[PDB]
């Protein structure tokens, strides 16, 4: 029954929501370490005509 | 079949005035339950 | 000695409850048959079916990030080049001597 | 990494708002789901590491231990489901909370790019374990066992804090990458000797080394089942992981500072293997077996050769899984028998055949049978020690023979022979115990197909 | 605004409410006497408030619903079993005696709180004082051991060193054969098993010890069975006597404030009734205590605070 | 006593401490100490009894001797340099005598003997005030002249204090004496970092005050004085026992609880000054504090001691008076490690 | 098993520590509560600090 | 540093030793405290008057006042002790112990 199983099975959504939040936080934290993107002496590459960043 | 829990004999160890009783402190008495001494 | 010889008031030690006596097909999970059966189902499905098989296949087919085939190809090219030109294969000095500077002793 | 840490944290509100009769199901399902997420970390590269951020990084040494840690929790829940039947809802939720906190602390410990954070979580892993041992323990000696486990660890690990802050004051950073790249030799001086001792003793006490192992039989015997498996499987590997991480700055002093510990371990392996032969208890026997295996791991780490490190990692994982299985089987026997004595119940193979099969498989794996990863790690360490000195083979072979002897003695005394007459409560084994044994053993026989996943960074 | 130091600071002075009519009175008598009838008449005539004698389930009447709880959850003792088997092996006699003494202490605290809060006096049956006579009767008859009376004396002295003795003590005297005949007439199946020696011990423990101790510091009105029927003379005697020997005249506003803070907050009142001395009659094992407490928590209005019970019917929970 | 008089005496104690902390004259500091001592005595004697009187007279004798020593030190300092401002002492003998005076006021060993007895005689409320509030004036005075104190004397007194607190805490059974020895050991820890960094001293003082306030409020909530009276608590309010065990684990220095923040940080500071032996010794000594805290936790919460029948009646009544700031104190004393860098606020 | 693990290894590290700490606790905590001895010790330590640390 | 100051500090030290000796008669302890206070007053007065530190002439009087107050307080406590024991021997205060 809708709106009845929710009051008993709302706890199951907690862990996957936490996983998605963790993935988002990991990407956001990775966004702060772009001080050498496409500046590495080994992977220094000329950008593609329709490319703005080497990686996200 | 039952988890062991302390009995009276185990509890009496902490009932003294001090731990590790010795000869000198064998005659010490625990303070009264309320901090009031007889007027004598 | 009119002492009761009872040190304290205590419940008698209860006897172990057999899970099969009141419920055959007991699965050893819970005394409530429906919750018990569903616990068995989810344990078997997420343990064997989902993790132990899909995860095993995922680990089996992991991309070669350790660069084993890349190292094999590089070694093949190096060996071919050094054999064709008569170079002595592996070199004793890891780093070329000219770049390195050794402090003079004069002792 | 936060994709792993965050769900483990969310396990707590998930458990605390669950219904009174559905906590075990939810905890088991979501713990298994978390383990699947942790599988992604295993794909390491031959280069440096998976540097996730400034606080967490993953290597090919941390990946197998992390996967094992995440995998152990569902097994702990299934093991604890038995003896917590008559427990109130609040106390069961507190037990699951302690297990979840232990897993979270271990997960944060194993990456811990900075050494002070590693130490903080390495000591934080001590509170939930002590609470579990001293609260949900059957015997009256659980209190003394908890005190021993706390103080043996803390006395060793307290000088480590001083050593670490001193290193930070002189070196200037405790980040493991900077520590590895800027490492400099340690001169032969009394101050450097004591720095070596401070940095090493904290991990050698937890492994444990022979002569400081007195806390382990007590902690393993008096603890509940889940505490026993988490002690034997993961908590023993903290010392070895820390030692292999920290030996990068102790060279070349170790070249001669390893002699006392090498001799102690190479003799204590024989001593504890012999002790296992004359034992009246099952859990004590398994604990002493764990001591022997960890002594071998200590020898391997102190040798400091690539084959030593590979064998050490393989033996770590294999011994964790095997000891967890053996403790599970002993607990299943004890639940029916209620005595915990080896010779009180005999001939159980006639009454419980499948559990006899599980006993045989666990004993064979403990016996270091090829091509299981137990023997892979064993043999790698044997070859490395042989390269170290040709005379070690005598001690190692003696240990192997005694290990086989006591493993088959454990199997024969409890499984073969005529059944005891005055025991008539040996009920048929539940599906839960069989599933627990299967989930313990199948990963071992699966990892024997892909050894490179557990051979460490020096593969 | 519940009573506290702030209320005393602003307006609450309890010496104004006392109007010479308070006169806390305890009516004490032998088993199956006419004191209960007499106490009711005194309270009716003098305008005071009558407190019925504290029983096993007295405390259950003041907390939550007045309906008594199960015997296992409140008292763990029964009077009928004491009458049937006075020398019961499981130490029922002491457990009954202690539970009754603590119930009487709670009743005395409640009576003092009512007197200090309102100013209207109270009438009581056997108080914490005179309760020791039953203990003496049990001990001399051999029902309880010496350590038993030692523990009772310790608890009694600790608990009673902080309360004001009653203004007037009224005693109804009935000879032993007469009360034996009254017991036979009563018809309660357990009560004819009361031995004459037990009643004699109760009476001479009353007369030899309790009465002189009350006389030396209070007013004593010894009444026979006949002369206690006429409540008019009793009330006239109550009015005629003047209280000038007890501690009550020496009390002031500050001491009354301290006493009023003590009588409320019943936890401190009952704090010393559970001193950690382990007699086999009163001590309870860990498993039994855990099981009984868990069963107590499952009661309808006992899981949470009084105002925070959903099953009882308390609403607006999430805003209180 | 009258509530107004009690409030006035408490205000006078706080005013004396404030006068000590906010004044720049030695005479005014001595006046503040005298006012504090004068108003603090009736607080010990609120519940009149022979034990309270004896504790109060011991406290008065010790404090008066300390004040006289402090005044003599001030006089000598004035003699050898005509300065009244609280600054460099300008004299070794005056500094030594003032250090002993402030040690007597604080309770550092070997001037520690009065603390256990005074704490035992007086009530829980009086003890709570004495244990935390009293420390603020002498510690402020010591922080103001830390550049002149002799490191040898302060360090040896701190080491002796830690040793004595750890050893004496093992034997005691009453909770008040355990708290007194715990305070002695914590002050031995805290005064050892005075010559190096006073900010660490202030941080340790704040953490210790929070922990001991929480523990004393928990002890007042469950009216227990001896160990067995505390063991009986689990049958009525198990939550109190659980919170008390968590706070006890925090007070032992176990990470990641808040009580680990000071010690760790303090060690760090003494490692910056090439002092290695002493921090190790103080850590291995604090292991003893941990031991007797663990014994108390075993007695209180981790095991269920036998109960009493009359306790049933206590199940029906609720705690009428609730003390505010107890949950805040527990949280601040248990879960504030991740905010360690906030110590840069020069708290 | 018995002689090394259960007897001497126990005697060296844990049991010796327990015995020493118990003896020290008994020695330190055994004070009769007399302030005469307390203040005599105070005088002794005042003299010691006056003549030693200067 | 002339001999007068040396003699005053010697008197203070002697009074402190007498206070810390504790034979009996807590009244003697209070007397020793007040002897220490008197020595402090004399020394401070001499130091302040010698250097013509005019505004500091307040210091002795203030000192005396406060110290005398403490003496009064002490006496009160002593009285109560006697009222509980009948005499003021120091050895009677042994209920509290470490
Ligand atoms: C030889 C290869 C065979 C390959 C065929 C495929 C087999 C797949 C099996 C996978 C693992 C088995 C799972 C373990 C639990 C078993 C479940 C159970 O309860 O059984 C009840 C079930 C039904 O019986 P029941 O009547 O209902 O129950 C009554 C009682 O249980 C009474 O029970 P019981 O009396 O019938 O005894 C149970 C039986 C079964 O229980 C076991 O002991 C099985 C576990 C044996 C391993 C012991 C640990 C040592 C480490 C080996 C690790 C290798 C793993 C490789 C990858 C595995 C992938 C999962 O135990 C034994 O028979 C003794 C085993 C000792 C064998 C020693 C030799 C080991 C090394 C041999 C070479 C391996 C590598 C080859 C490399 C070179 C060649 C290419 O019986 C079976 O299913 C028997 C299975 C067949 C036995 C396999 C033993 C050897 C195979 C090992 C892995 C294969 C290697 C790949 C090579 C392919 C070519
Ligand atoms: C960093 C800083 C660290 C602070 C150190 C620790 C501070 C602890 C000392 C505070 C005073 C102790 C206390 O209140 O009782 C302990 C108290 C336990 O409460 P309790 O056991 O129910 O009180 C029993 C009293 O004996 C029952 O006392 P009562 O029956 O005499 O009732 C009189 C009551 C009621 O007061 C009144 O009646 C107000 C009338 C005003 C009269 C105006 C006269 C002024 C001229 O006044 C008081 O209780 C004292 C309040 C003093 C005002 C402080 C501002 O615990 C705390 O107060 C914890 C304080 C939280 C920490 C401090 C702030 C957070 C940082
Ligand atoms: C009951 C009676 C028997 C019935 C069964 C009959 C069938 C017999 C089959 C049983 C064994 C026969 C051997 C057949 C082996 C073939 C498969 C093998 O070759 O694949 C392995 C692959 O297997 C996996 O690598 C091993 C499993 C991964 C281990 C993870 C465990 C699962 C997670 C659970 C938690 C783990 C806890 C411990 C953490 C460390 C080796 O991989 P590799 O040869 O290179 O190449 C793979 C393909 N490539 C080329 C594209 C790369
Ligand atoms: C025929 C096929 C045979 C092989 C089948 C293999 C199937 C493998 C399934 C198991 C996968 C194991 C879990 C892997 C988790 C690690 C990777 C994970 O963290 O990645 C996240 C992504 O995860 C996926 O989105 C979700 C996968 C979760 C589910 C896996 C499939 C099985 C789930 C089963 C759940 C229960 C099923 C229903 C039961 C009732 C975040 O990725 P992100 O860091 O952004 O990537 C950045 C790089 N980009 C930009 C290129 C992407
Ligand atoms: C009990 C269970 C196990 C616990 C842990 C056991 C491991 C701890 C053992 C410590 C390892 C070795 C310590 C010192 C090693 C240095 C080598 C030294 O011992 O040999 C000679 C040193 O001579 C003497 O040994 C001097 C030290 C003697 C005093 C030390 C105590 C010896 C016995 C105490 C045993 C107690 C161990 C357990 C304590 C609880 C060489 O003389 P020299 O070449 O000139 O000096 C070398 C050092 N230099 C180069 C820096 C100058
Ligand atoms: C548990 C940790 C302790 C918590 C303590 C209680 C928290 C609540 C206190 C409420 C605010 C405190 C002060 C109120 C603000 C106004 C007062 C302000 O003007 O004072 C300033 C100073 O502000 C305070 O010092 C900072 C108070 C902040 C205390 C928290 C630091 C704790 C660090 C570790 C725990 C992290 C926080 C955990 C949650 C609170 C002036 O500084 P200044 O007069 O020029 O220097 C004097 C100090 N000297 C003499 C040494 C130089
Ligand atoms: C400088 C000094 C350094 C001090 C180092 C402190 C080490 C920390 C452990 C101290 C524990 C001492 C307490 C003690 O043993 O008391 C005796 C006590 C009596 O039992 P109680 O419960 O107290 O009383 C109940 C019966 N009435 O004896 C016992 O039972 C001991 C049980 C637990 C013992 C645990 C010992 C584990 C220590 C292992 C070695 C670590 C030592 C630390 C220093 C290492 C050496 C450099
Ligand atoms: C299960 C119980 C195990 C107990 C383990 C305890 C022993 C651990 C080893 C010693 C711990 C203390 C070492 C100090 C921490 C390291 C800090 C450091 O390295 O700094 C040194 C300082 O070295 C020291 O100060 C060491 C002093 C040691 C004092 C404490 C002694 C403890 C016991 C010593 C013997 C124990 C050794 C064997 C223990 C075996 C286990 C029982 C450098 O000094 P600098 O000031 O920089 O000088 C440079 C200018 N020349
Ligand atoms: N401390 C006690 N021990 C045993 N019984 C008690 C105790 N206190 C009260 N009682 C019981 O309370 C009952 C009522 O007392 P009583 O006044 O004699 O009868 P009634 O209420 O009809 O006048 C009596 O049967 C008496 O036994």
């Amino acid at each position: 029954n809708v709106l009845q199983i929710v009051r008993d099975h709302w706890v199951h959504i907690l862990v996957p929501v936490g996983f998605v939040f963790g993935c988002y936080l990991d990407r956001r934290s990775d966004e702060k370490l772009t001080a050498f993107r496409n500046k590495s002496l080994l992977f220094k590459r000329e950008l593609r005509p329709n490319e703005e960043v080497t990686w996200k | 079949a039952r988890q062991w829990q302390p009995d009276v004999e185990w509890a009496e160890q902490f009932g003294g005035a001090v731990m590790y009783p010795t000869k000198e402190t064998a005659h010490w008495k625990p303070p009264p339950w309320n901090d009031v001494d007889p007027p004598k | 000695p009119p002492e009761p010889t009872i040190r304290l008031q205590e419940d008698p030690d209860p006897e172990d409850e057999n899970l099969y006596e009141k419920n055959p097909d007991s699965h050893g999970y819970d005394k409530d048959p429906i919750v018990d059966l569903w616990n068995m189902r989810v344990v078997f499905f997420f343990g064997f079916s989902i993790v132990l098989v899909l995860g095993s296949t995922f680990v089996a087919y992991l991309p070669d990030y350790r660069m084993q085939e890349w190292a094999r190809r590089e070694a093949e090219r190096l060996v071919k080049y050094r054999e064709a030109n008569g170079l002595p294969l592996m070199e004793s000095n890891c780093f070329d001597p000219n770049k390195i500077q050794l402090p003079e002793d004069e002792d | 990494m936060l994709k792993i840490i965050i769900p483990t944290t969310m396990l707590l509100p998930m458990t605390w708002m669950s219904k009174h009769n559905m906590i075990w199901i939810n905890a088991t399902v979501h713990s298994l789901l978390i383990s699947l997420i942790s599988l992604s970390l295993l794909n390491q590269l031959g280069e440096n590491s998976l540097n996730f951020s400034l606080t967490f990084f993953s290597d090919s040494l941390s990946a197998p231990l992390l996967v094992l840690t995440t995998w152990l929790l569902p097994l702990m829940l299934m093991a604890s489901q038995s003896h917590l039947s008559k427990e109130t809802t609040t106390r069961k939720k507190l037990y699951i909370t302690m297990l979840i906190l232990l897993q979270l602390f271990l997960i944060m410990t194993f990456t811990a790019t900075e050494l002070i954070l590693f130490y903080i979580l390495f000591e934080a892993t001590l509170v939930p374990t002590l609470i579990i041992i001293t609260r949900w323990g059957n015997q009256t000696e659980r209190l003394n066992a908890g005190l021993y486990f706390l103080f043996y660890t803390l006395a060793g690990s307290l000088p480590l804090l001083v050593a670490l802050v001193y290193i930070q004051n002189t070196t200037g950073s405790l980040n493991f990458l900077i520590i590895h790249y800027w490492s400099h030799p340690l001169s032969n001086s009394w101050s450097n000797i004591f720095m070596w001792l401070a940095c090493i003793m904290a991990f050698m006490v937890k492994m444990p080394l022979y002569g400081l192992h007195l806390w382990l039989p007590k902690a393993h015997v008096e603890a509940p089942i889940a505490g026993s498996m988490v002690l034997a499987a993961v908590l023993l590997k903290l010392g070895g992981y820390g030692m292999m991480r920290i030996t990068t700055i102790l060279n070349p002093l170790t070249n001669y500072m390893a002699y006392p510990f090498l001799m102690l371990s190479m003799w204590g392996m024989i001593m504890t293997s012999s002790i296992c032969l004359r034992q009246t208890d099952l859990k004590s026997l398994i604990a002493y077996s764990s001591v022997s295996h960890m002594a071998l791991v200590i020898v391997a780490i102190m040798i400091q050769t690539p084959w030593s490190f590979m064998g050490a990692t393989a033996l770590m994982i294999a011994h964790g899984l095997t000891s967890s299985m053996l403790f599970c089987l002993a607990n299943t026997n004890y639940e029916r028998v209620h005595s915990r004595t080896m010779i009180l119940a005999r001939g159980l193979q006639t009454l419980l055949p499948l559990m006899a099969t599980w006993w045989l498989v666990a004993s064979l794996t403990n016996l270091a049978l090829p091509p299981s990863i137990n023997l892979i790690g064993e043999l790698f360490i044997i070859t490395a020690s042989f390269s170290w000195s040709n005379i070690t083979i005598i001690l190692m072979g003696m240990n192997m023979m005694i290990t086989a002897l006591y493993s088959l003695y454990m199997l024969i005394t409890t499984q073969r022979g005529k059944y005891t007459h005055h025991i008539n409560n040996i009920k048929p084994s539940f599906t839960r115990e069989n599933a627990l044994m299967a989930l313990h053993i199948l990963p071992l026989l699966l990892l024997t197909l892909n050894p490179k996943m557990i051979l460490g960074p020096l593969y | 605004l519940q009573y506290g130091p702030l209320a005393f600071v602003l307006g609450e002075r309890t010496t104004r409410k006392l109007t010479e009519t308070s006169k806390v009175i305890t009516v004490d008598g032998n088993i199956c006497s006419g004191k209960g009838r007499l106490a009711r008449e005194i309270a009716e005539k003098l305008g005071l408030r009558h407190f019925p004698e504290a029983g096993i389930h007295y405390a259950d009447s003041t907390t939550g619903d007045g309906k008594p709880l199960d015997v296992q959850l409140s008292g763990n003792c029964s009077l009928e079993k004491f009458y049937d088997d006075p020398k019961s092996n499981d130490g029922n006699s002491y457990r009954l005696q202690s539970w009754l003494y603590a119930s009487r202490l709670l009743q005395y605290a409640d009576a003092l709180e009512h007197l200090l809060s309102t100013g209207q006096g109270v009438v009581l049956e056997r108080s914490i004082y005179s309760d020791f006579v039953f203990l003496e009767a049990m001990y001399r008859q051999g029902f309880i051991r010496k350590q038993c009376v030692e523990h009772y004396n310790e608890v009694k002295k600790v608990t009673a060193c902080e309360y004001l003795p009653p203004h007037v003590v009224v005693y109804v005297d009935v000879p032993v054969p007469e009360i034996q005949s009254r017991i036979q007439k009563k018809g309660n199946p357990h009560e004819m098993k009361i031995t004459a020696a037990y009643l004699q011990d109760i009476e001479n423990a009353y007369k030899k010890t309790f009465l002189p101790e009350m006389s030396e510091k209070c007013e004593v009105l010894q009444y026979s069975a006949r002369e206690a029927e006429d409540a008019e003379k009793v009330v006239e005697d109550i009015e005629y006597l003047k209280c000038d020997k007890g501690p009550w005249p020496d009390q002031d506003d500050r001491t009354f404030h301290r006493l009023r803070m003590l009588v409320q907050n019943k936890l401190e009142v009952l704090n010393y009734t559970t001193i950690p001395v382990y007699l086999p009659e009163i001590t309870i094992g860990a498993h039994q205590s855990d099981r009984v407490f868990q069963k107590f928590t499952e009661l309808p209005g006992r899981k949470y605070s009084p105002g925070y019970n959903e099953d009882v019917g308390d609403k607006w929970i999430w805003l209180k | 006593m009258n509530p107004i008089i009690y409030t006035t005496l408490i205000m006078t104690v706080m005013s004396g401490t404030m006068l000590v902390m906010i004044s720049s004259h030695w005479l005014l500091i001595w006046i503040g100490f005298e006012m504090n001592l004068l108003a603090m005595i009736p607080v010990l004697m609120k519940n009149f009894n022979p034990r309270a009187t004896e504790a109060a007279t011991k406290y008065f004798l010790t404090q008066a001797t300390a004040s006289m020593m402090l005044m003599m030190a001030i006089i000598i300092n004035l003699l050898y340099s005509g300065q009244w401002t609280i600054t460099k002492m300008f004299n070794p003998v005056a500094m030594t005598m003032m250090t002993m005076a402030l040690a007597m006021k604080l309770g550092l060993s070997p001037f520690h003997f009065w603390v256990p007895e005074v704490t035992q005689g007086i009530s829980l409320q009086a003890g709570l005030l004495l244990l935390t509030w009293q420390k603020l004036a002498p510690l402020s005075v010591l922080c103001q002249i830390s550049q002149s104190i002799n490191p040898n004397l302060m360090l040896t007194m701190a080491m002796l204090s830690i040793l004595i607190g750890g050893w004496g805490g093992l034997n005691q059974t009453q909770l008040r004496k355990i708290m007194a020895y715990s305070s002695i050991a914590h002050m031995g820890w805290m005064t050892a970092v005075l010559p190096y960094n006073t900010t660490m001293t202030i941080l340790n003082l704040l953490i210790y005050i929070t922990m001991t306030l929480a523990m004393f409020m928990l002890l007042i909530h469950s009216s227990a004085t001896t160990t067995l009276s505390l063991s009986h608590t689990w049958n009525k309010m198990p939550v109190i026992t659980s919170l008390m065990m968590v706070t006890l684990l925090s007070m032992g220095g176990l990470p990641p609880l808040s009580g680990f923040m000071p010690k760790w940080m303090i060690i760090q500071e003494m490692t910056k000054n090439e002092s290695i032996i002493m921090p190790t010794l103080m850590a291995m000594t604090a292991l003893l504090n941990l031991y007797f805290y663990m014994r108390l936790a075993y007695s209180s919460s981790l095991t269920m001691f036998p109960s009493t029948n009359n306790m049933k009646m206590k199940w029906q009544f609720e705690h009428t008076k609730q003390m505010k700031l107890l949950p805040t104190m527990i949280v601040l004393s248990t879960l504030v490690l991740p905010m360690t860098p906030a110590l840069s606020s020069l708290n | 098993s018995s002689l090394l693990d259960l007897i001497w290894l126990e005697t060296i590290l844990p049991k010796t520590t327990s015995f020493i700490q118990m003896k020290m606790s008994i020695m330190v905590s055994n004070q009769k509560g007399l302030i005469k001895l307390y203040f005599l010790s105070f005088l002794i330590t005042i003299m010691i600090s006056m003549t030693l640390f200067n | 540093m002339p001999l007068v100051y040396m003699n005053i500090i010697m008197a203070f030290a002697i009074a402190l030793a007498g206070l810390l000796m504790y034979r009996s008669h807590l009244m003697s302890s209070l007397l020793c405290l007040e002897g220490m206070m008197l020595s402090l007053f004399i020394m401070s007065t001499l130091i302040i008057l010698n250097t013509h530190f005019t505004l500091a002439n307040m210091m002795p009087i203030i000192l005396l006042v406060f110290a005398a107050c403490e003496a009064a307080l002490g006496l009160s406590l002593l009285v109560m002790v006697s009222n509980t024991y009948g005499t003021d021997y120091v050895q009677n205060l042994n209920l509290l112990q470490c």
